[PDB]
């Protein structure tokens, strides 16, 4: 049986402000719905979620939190934005889909601190947030989702990223190149082309093609359209090159997106 | 090490291959309004508008978010132990007469230990640095002070004077 | 990992011209996305998929794909139609999902030859076909769906229809009457009335009950609507009856479809 609670009233929620949403210790966390109101998803800056003081995951803006939903085909409803611990659309190969899905849940059994840090905006109108946990019983945080942001320079022609960080034992889900002038990628490791110079057109239609929803200004490059957590990158210790060969139209920033997987550790990516 | 950071509008990265100032003060030097991030086997971030002293964290490359495109170069400079502290004070008065002559001269020579100068000119005198110039008795980069007005120069590098174009 | 190739250019495609999709041997085939252009896929005709060079599916035309992906609910796109080989639809009963799905992958080890045959028709406008693989790694033909076209002449009144191959040891994932005039339907072996004799509109909420899109001008008959591959008709070597009940309002000629399975042979089916 799960639990559905009313989390604790948010301390001090107002524009300019710098919010946390401490969760208490001792139970597992499946998801996290936040209900906002007289702010927007963009004025909510710099999410982060840690693990005993640790970086787990971060979001430049909430937005960047309802467009991971919204690729999943994930319920989206305005006034709320829910963080997905557990993965829905994960699908067992050696056991059930739910165990799956399930131990991607944010266990805290033997944390000291567990929070979700962010910042209001100073625009922000009236400002209003409160969060529900639907919880499930302890476990350790585990196997957990680790969402990296990276900012690299495109250029009009051809780029080539291989300087993402490479965590021994951990995987890659995803990765997310958010520019809108990019034609093609091709991604390969040690030489393999794991992903020929797709065109846009053609790796938007795979990814539809496996129930996801194409975000504007952005080439997904998913590693689990099945839903196999075993077809994701599993970036071994003796890859020597993972290389992203990007052709654009514009010289400008691309923010990348690196969705990391393994199991958190207190010394750990 | 001294290092250049420049702006234009986007980020901006500058990753040399050695942070032997890692564990270090440094002097990083901030215009306006920016953010910047610490990336040393972990990707940081930093939001500063003001000149301060960082303490030391790992880096193996910088990162520049911008904001303002148009603010001005800095040199983060990034030293084990980096301490700078000193305006005096003045302990000696000196009181004496210059020799105001033609053309553009110098009225204050470089001088490490002055502090102040108060000054007063009895003619209209034109004060300015090292670009004043007085092609044909018409100053430029420079201003004028009035003959008998009490004036203070607190520089200790050269001051230019002019005051007249007559040989004799 | 998977991998996603652009496969090479495909030779001499021209109006009227009989082009081919030459697959390179070695590893297997989940997915292959054909894109197409200055042409209708009813303009693609006789489509063969052919292992060896003996026919493994048959489609009249280009559009039969379409028709094909647009019964299951699959992503469709215009400008592209995917040769599923995969079938995404499939659950697993003593197995994983994904292992019942993946077990009808395009395995071409062993293999000399893999080919996919085509008739451009001479009134395309400008045709310009690519195709994509999405592929992994290599293994037999094995487990594969063979869709074996048919026609013959249904009455007004009742027509029965016996006749259909009954290859000893494959199965029947679906039957589909593509005729105009079609009420009712009945399915039987050996007298057993395993479907008995339902109207079309009777027929067609069982379809939709079970996430199915309803084809125009045809009566399916799905024996794997659960997605459980053993809900298929088992052709036995003992079966003395294999029978087809059409009662319709037309005298038209029927073209019969009839989607087998069983484990590819070199001189089998
Ligand atoms: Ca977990
Ligand atoms: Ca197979």
């Amino acid at each position: 049986m799960r639990s559905f609670l009313n989390l604790n009233s948010i301390p001090n929620v107002a524009a300019g402000n710098s919010c946390s949403i401490k969760l208490p210790i001792g139970q597992t966390y499946e998801v996290i719905d936040l209900r906002y109101s007289g702010v927007t998803p963009s004025q909510i800056k710099n999410v982060r979620v840690e693990l005993d003081g640790r970086l787990l995951s971060t979001y430049k803006t909430l937005n960047d939190l309802i467009l991971e939903n919204t690729r999943h085909k994930r319920k989206i409803k305005a006034g709320v934005v829910s963080f997905h611990f557990v993965r829905p659309e994960m699908k067992g190969v050696n056991v059930t889909d739910l165990v799956q899905q399930r131990m991607f849940a944010l266990g805290t059994v033997g944390l000291t601190t567990c929070e979700i840090k962010f910042d209001i905006d100073e625009a922000a109108a009236g400002p209003k947030l409160s969060a529900i946990a639907q919880k499930s019983v302890g476990t350790a945080p585990s196997w957990l989702t680790m969402r990296r942001n990276f900012f690299k320079q495109l250029n009009n022609g051809t780029t080539e990223i291989a300087d993402l960080p490479r965590p021994v034992g951990y995987r890659i889900a995803a990765i997310h190149i958010k520019a809108a002038g990019v034609d093609a990628v091709e991604f390969q490791i040690d030489g393999t082309k794991w992903r020929d110079l797709l065109k846009k057109a053609d790796n938007d239609y795979i990814l539809e093609q496996y129930g996801k929803a194409v975000l504007d200004n952005t080439y997904t490059i998913d590693f689990m359209l099945e839903g196999d957590v075993y077809q994701s990158v599993l970036l071994d210790q003796m890859i020597q090159d993972l290389r992203l060969k990007i052709d654009s139209t514009m010289d400008e920033q691309a923010e990348i997106i690196v969705e990391y997987m393994g199991v958190w550790s207190r010394n750990g990516f | 090490m001294i290092v250049k950071k420049k702006l234009a509008a986007g980020e901006f990265a500058e990753t040399f291959k050695n942070g032997n100032n890692i564990t270090i003060i440094k002097a990083v030097g901030e215009l306006v309004l920016r953010a910047y991030g610490a990336d040393g086997g972990e990707g940081l971030r930093t939001i500063v508008r003001q000149g301060v002293s960082i303490k030391g964290m790992n880096y193996t490359s910088v990162m520049l978010h911008t904001e303002y495109a148009q603010e001005i170069e800095y040199w983060v400079g990034d030293l084990d132990y980096s301490f700078q502290e000193q305006t005096t004070k003045s302990r000696d008065v000196n009181s004496f007469q210059i020799p105001l002559r033609d053309g553009v001269r110098e009225l204050l020579p470089e001088d490490a230990s002055r502090n102040r100068a108060s000054i007063k000119s009895p003619v209209d005198i034109w004060i300015g640095g090292e670009n004043m110039t007085a092609l044909n008795g018409i100053v430029d980069g420079g201003r004028k002070f009035e003959a008998g007005q009490e004036f203070q120069i607190n520089t200790f590098g050269s001051v230019n004077y002019w005051v007249s174009d007559e040989e004799i």
